[PDB]
RNA sequence: UAGCCCUGAAAAUGGAUGGCGCUGGAGCGUCGGGCCCAUACCCGGCCGUCGCCGGCGUCGAGAGUGGACGGGAGCGGCGGCCCGGAGCCCCGCGGACGCUACGCCGCGACGAGUAGGAGGGCCGCUGCGGUGAGCCUUGAAGCCUAGGGCGCGGGCCCGG
RNA sequence: AGAACUGGCGCUGCGGGAUGAACCGAACGCCGGGUUAAGGCGCCCGAUGCCGACGCUCAUCAGACCCCAGAAAAGGUGUU
């Protein structure tokens, strides 16, 4: 999985072919993050084959729909669980962010594990993304944003170069 | 090979229903444009006649 | 069996008259069935932590 | 200029630069006539970028414009009075050259006959007094 | 340009005859008009016998011709062979068949006419039958040559039957070892 | 599948191809299809004498799908005008070489 | 525990992310929208090769995806005071081009190549049998030329 | 140095890897327009002169893109 662009939260359910030995297989369910619906129905059969004796030529899915959030404008504290490979071993990890939807957090996890632990987006396994409320957050970087009557200025503001007079007679001021 | 779908009467040389497929659907997207100016004005000049 | 066996069916539809397709095909792509979730809901799983 | 043939097309010739031989510039024991390079090392046969081009059949000019003179005719060299009269049914398409071995006395009648037959001679003003 | 297999794109068969025969060309120019204009296949067989080679136009002897026309159903058809007719002295009685061929030999075209036949050429065949209607085309034995009996597997392999080249057939010439069991081996 | 790229085409991307880039083999050559006459003389022995009767048999996989698809010359499409994505790895891996499962309709428009 | 960074980290001409340089990146990781260009691909031109062909119907009179007919019987529509019948034109005597059939035209697909194998040469040099009622002291051969051209090329023609 | 399966150089140019037999693209008639491939887009050098996104990183030996061109154990209250 490339995790190209913004991600997207898919739900996939799925079962295996009706056998003479057993009718009605239980039709399991996951929650896949993928940049479109094809990668969702290709990582679904990655996480299933690690957990059951189901492989994609011996089972079919019945539903792959985008499941999306119930409050896209309500700011939430997300706390997720990883299973990424490192070079030396692989590691269990808790992690928190702060965005407006779960697909805005798991996108921000792949951009974070890419930054800090050099894990590419293929070696990483989400266990479960759920929000927690405030004042149960362990991460102190997120925790300082949990204070009403918050104020901070914008120091040293710079952007939009070559936009004006690539050659000017007016010294920029940081402000 | 003059291009079909880009000039007319070459589609029609190869598909005669494709013309009456066309002027059956320009009618339902010109009459549906009138249905979205009249109904639009009947809710843009509606509350503009309230206050 | 499939050549001799048909012979009981090439001169069976001879007197009855179909287009019986005794020629065989490969496996067709699967037909659109209508799956069922009676009562319960699909069981949610998710991958497990790394412990040696 | 006055003799004015039939249709003259757009004469495009694909290349106007006259293929020369590899190592033409560097000696005079190698004249500019084309001979294709059949070495093992050399890079004109192996045909790298930015080197001496070599002829192949894609430079062949147009079948309706091959052998056309830029005046609009196709040349046909003659020697005397009688075989200028073989060209009387092509006075709008083919033109007559006069060979160098013709003298200046017999180049005087076959330039005056070529006006009574209205045939373009390329050199009407050649080896005159 | 996908297919490295380009080595077969040029079909190999003849388009013209390689000869300079100004009478054979007027028989191709007759029949290559009749090949593409008549809706038949006889005119596209006798056309393609027009080119090719003198190896592939074998001499049809006269007694195969009167053997392959005594059969049922060949009562009144013309014999057609692109190729020459020699006679046999082997056969005595000659029926009065109608033939048509390039180049019948002189001792054959008088043993044909005295029986009451008639030799034709391929100009008075086109004015006879353009379609080839009601004729029999025949062929000589093209693999009867002394060349085609040197040809096989190899003359020293198992079985072989190939007649190896010798300059003088006799004793002490290719009969010493390999050709019998008492010396060397039996091939 | 490291060399190809495929999905499930919809109706107008089975319609775009036959009209704009269809070409029929008559005996062995590819000629512009252009007139209903050039299908009916070749393949009315199976029952699809016009242009849009070919496109039934090729969109719904029909009884004469072999004789319709082997009639068409392969689609000599163009290079896409949006670029591609890495061309070698699978489309699941962020590339575009493999099964893409009806996303092919986004690609066929750029190829033509 | 693991990412970046540093210690660990020594070789001889002056030196190598290619150089210049780069630190709110012109460095590293995960990515987005653009953008630039191969002889690749698409469209079109042109040439060649290969394949399948087309015209001796030059027949303005040839029309053929059925024709003469013909006696035995009625359909309509043409020459009415209900009977219904050849025009071999001629007011025009008129009608382009073409097929070296070893030629001309059509459509389609392909085009790299040392060794090596075949085809074409109206490429070229020397000599003979033909043949141009060929060429010339009113200047042939030969050589030269910042002269005019043709052929993709071998080479060639003409001017001075 | 020697073998097995496939491909390539040998016979082969062209765009790329600064240059390069074999590497990644792609295999060649002569060209006009269009689009891409591997690649790249501060200046040499066609193209980021986008008001690019989120981080990591101070090196008195920075780092910088397959094969490919100089490195390990062990260690750091550097720092995440
Ligand atoms: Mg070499
Ligand atoms: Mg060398
Ligand atoms: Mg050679």
């Amino acid at each position: 999985m490339k995790a190209s662009g913004t991600l997207r939260e898919y739900k996939v359910v799925g079962r295996c072919l009706p056998t003479p030995k057993c009718h009605t297989p239980p039709l399991y369910r996951m929650r896949i993050f993928a940049p479109n619906h094809v990668v969702a129905k290709s990582r679904f059969w990655y996480f299933v084959s690690q957990l059951k004796k189901m492989k994609k030529s011996s089972g079919e899915i019945v539903y792959c729909g985008q499941v999306f959030e119930k409050s896209p404008l309500r700011v939430k504290n997300f706390g997720i669980w990883l299973r990424y490979d490192s070079r030396s071993g692989t590691h269990n990890m808790y992690r928190e962010y702060r965005d407006l939807t779960t697909a805005g957090a798991v996108t921000q996890c792949y951009r974070d594990m890419g930054a800090r632990h050099r894990a590419r987006a293929h070696s990483i396994q989400i266990m479960k993304v759920e929000e927690i409320a405030a004042s149960k957050c362990r991460r102190p970087a997120v925790k300082q944003f949990h204070d009403s009557k918050i104020k901070f200025p914008l120091p040293h503001r710079v952007l939009r170069r070559q936009h004006k007079p690539r050659f000017t007679t007016k010294r920029p001021n940081t402000f | 090979k003059k291009n079909p779908l880009k000039n007319l009467r070459i589609m029609l040389k190869l598909n005669p229903y494709a013309k009456t497929m066309r002027r059956n659907t320009i009618l339902r997207q010109a009459r549906n444009h009138k249905l979205r100016v009249d109904k639009a004005a009947a809710a843009a000049a509606a509350l503009q006649a309230k206050s | 069996k499939r050549v001799k066996e048909n012979d009981q069916k090439k001169k069976e539809a001879k007197e009855k008259g179909t287009w019986v397709q005794l020629k065989r095909q490969p496996a067709p792509p699967r037909e659109a069935h209508f799956v069922r979730t009676n009562g319960k809901e699909p069981e949610l799983l998710e991958p497990i932590p790394y412990e040696f | 200029a006055a003799l004015r043939p039939l249709v003259k097309p757009k004469i495009v010739k694909k290349r106007t630069k006259k293929f020369i031989r590899h190592q033409s510039d560097r000696y005079v024991k190698i004249k500019r006539n084309w001979r294709k390079p059949r070495g093992i090392d050399n890079r004109v046969r192996r045909r790298f970028k930015g080197q001496i081009l070599m002829p192949n059949i894609g430079y062949g000019s147009n079948k309706k414009t091959k052998h056309m003179l830029p005046s609009g005719f196709r040349k046909f060299l003659v020697h005397n009075v009688k075989e200028l009269e073989v060209l009387l049914m092509c006075n709008k398409s083919y033109c007559a050259e006069i060979a160098h071995n013709v003298s200046s006395k017999n180049r005087k009648a076959i330039v005056e006959r070529a006006a009574q037959l209205a045939i373009r001679v390329t050199n009407p003003n050649a080896r005159l007094r | 340009g996908v297919d490295i297999r380009h080595n077969k794109d040029r079909k190999v068969r003849r388009k013209e005859p390689k000869s300079q025969d100004i009478y054979l060309r007027l028989l191709v120019k007759l029949y290559r008009f009749l090949a593409r204009r008549t809706n038949s296949t006889f005119n596209q067989v006798v056309l393609k016998r027009l080119f090719m080679s003198r190896t592939n136009r074998p001499p049809l002897s006269l007694s195969r011709m009167i053997r392959k026309m005594k059969l049922p159903g060949r009562e009144n058809k013309t014999a057609v062979v692109v190729g020459t007719i020699t006679d046999d002295v082997r056969v005595q009685e000659v029926p009065k068949l109608k033939v048509c061929a390039l180049r019948v030999t002189s001792r054959a075209r008088s043993r044909i006419l005295r029986a009451g036949g008639k030799i034709l050429t391929f100009d008075q065949l086109a004015l006879d039958s353009p379609k080839g209607c009601g004729t029999v085309l025949l062929s000589g034995p093209r693999k009867g040559r002394e060349v085609y009996r040197h040809f096989g597997k190899a003359p020293g392999t198992p079985h072989s039957h190939t007649k190896p080249y010798v300059r003088s057939k006799g004793r002490k010439f290719e009969r010493a070892r390999g050709r019998r069991a008492s010396r060397g081996y039996k091939n | 599948e490291p060399y190809i790229a495929w999905g499930y085409p919809n109706l107008k991307s089975v319609n775009e191809l036959i009209y704009k880039r269809g070409y029929g083999k008559i005996n062995k050559k590819r000629i512009a299809l252009t007139d209903n006459a050039l299908i009916a003389r070749s393949l009315g022995k199976y029952g699809i004498i016009c242009m849009e009767d070919l496109i039934h048999e090729i969109y719904t996989v029909g009884k004469r799908f072999k004789e319709a698809n082997n009639f068409l010359w392969p689609f000599k499409l163009s290079s896409p005008r949006g670029g591609m994505k890495k061309k070698t790895t699978h489309f699941v891996e962020g590339g575009d070489a493999g099964n893409r499962e009806d996303q092919i309709n986004r690609l066929i428009r750029r190829m033509n």
